[PDB]
């Protein structure tokens, strides 16, 4: 463990409490795309089956848990318990464009073929494109509450520290593998637009239009 | 082994 793998964990948590708290709290969860929930949960699902066959340590179990328990927490109150908040008129991304041929690459390019090794490749490209039914909300509504673009922070900035990461574990520990690497960037890639305006309009007290 | 999450 490094730092930057640590604050990037620690912000992806962040984000995931910010949501589900801002939920529950206010009894709503408008403005808030159902669709990037469900892929969110959907890489966990597929990326954390390693719970049954391998034991890093006690923290990662339990982070690995706790996102589990969270996103799927997160899933429930959306479409079942303040299901007559959720904006389904505006969350319109068609999430099949996502899922069947992020399905298809994690067969054909992976490191093993194996079911284990595609499922976890599968939650490595799904998670690149899984906040953008969430961009794509705001861009058709127009605007994104302060909560809201709080929790798009955290959840950029979690990629983008775990790219740092990557270069330092690459330098001390000899570690490399391209696919979450390329994903990575892909997946920090398509929050520049949000960066931008986040710093310039957000941290300044203006709105944030996409 | 993939000892990140
Ligand atoms: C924009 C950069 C983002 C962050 C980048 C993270 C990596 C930082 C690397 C620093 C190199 C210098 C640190 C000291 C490591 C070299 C130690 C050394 O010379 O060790 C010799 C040998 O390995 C033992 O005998
Ligand atoms: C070895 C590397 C291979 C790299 C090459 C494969 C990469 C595929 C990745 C993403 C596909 C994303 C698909 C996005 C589809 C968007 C659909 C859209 O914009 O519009 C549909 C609309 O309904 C029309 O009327
Ligand atoms: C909306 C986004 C638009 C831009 C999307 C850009 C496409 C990059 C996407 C995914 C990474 C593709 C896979 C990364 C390459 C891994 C190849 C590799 O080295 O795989 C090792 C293995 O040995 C092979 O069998
Ligand atoms: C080995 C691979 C090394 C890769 C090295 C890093 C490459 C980063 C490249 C460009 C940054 C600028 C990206 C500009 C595109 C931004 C698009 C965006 O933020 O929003 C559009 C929106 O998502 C629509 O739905
Ligand atoms: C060997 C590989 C080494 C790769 C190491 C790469 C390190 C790059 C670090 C951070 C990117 C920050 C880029 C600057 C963007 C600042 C944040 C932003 O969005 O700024 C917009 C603002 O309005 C501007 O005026
Ligand atoms: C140990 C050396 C390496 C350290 C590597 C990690 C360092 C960077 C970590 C986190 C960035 C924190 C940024 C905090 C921005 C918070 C903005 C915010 O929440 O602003 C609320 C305000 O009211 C607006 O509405």
């Amino acid at each position: 463990m490094n730092i930057f793998r640590l604050t990037g964990d620690l912000s992806h948590l962040a984000a995931i409490i910010i949501l589900l708290l801002k939920i529950w709290k206010s009894r709503s969860c408008a403005g808030i795309s159902g669709k990037s929930q469900l892929l969110f949960a959907l890489v966990f699902t597929t990326r954390y089956l390693d719970l049954f066959t391998s034991f890093i340590s006690l923290y990662n179990t339990s982070m690995k848990l706790i996102y589990i328990a969270c996103s799927y927490a997160t899933v429930y109150l959306i479409y079942m318990k303040f299901k007559a908040t959720y904006d389904g008129n505006h969350d319109t991304f068609r999430v099949e464009f996502l899922i069947v041929p992020v399905g298809g690459l994690s067969f054909l390019v992976n490191h093993d073929f194996s079911p284990l090794e595609i499922l976890w490749t599968f939650s490595i490209y799904l998670e690149s494109v899984a906040i953008l039914p969430q961009l794509f909300m705001i861009s058709k509504t127009g605007e994104a509450e302060t909560i809201t673009t709080h929790y798009l922070f955290f959840l950029g900035l979690y990629r983008a520290l775990y790219l740092v990461n990557w270069i330092w574990r690459y330098y001390f520990e000899g570690f490399f593998d391209l696919i979450a690497v390329v994903a990575g960037v892909v997946q920090t890639v398509l929050y520049c637009d949000f960066f931008y305006l986040y710093v310039t309009k957000v941290l300044k007290g203006k709105k944030l239009s996409l | 082994e993939h000892d990140e999450l």
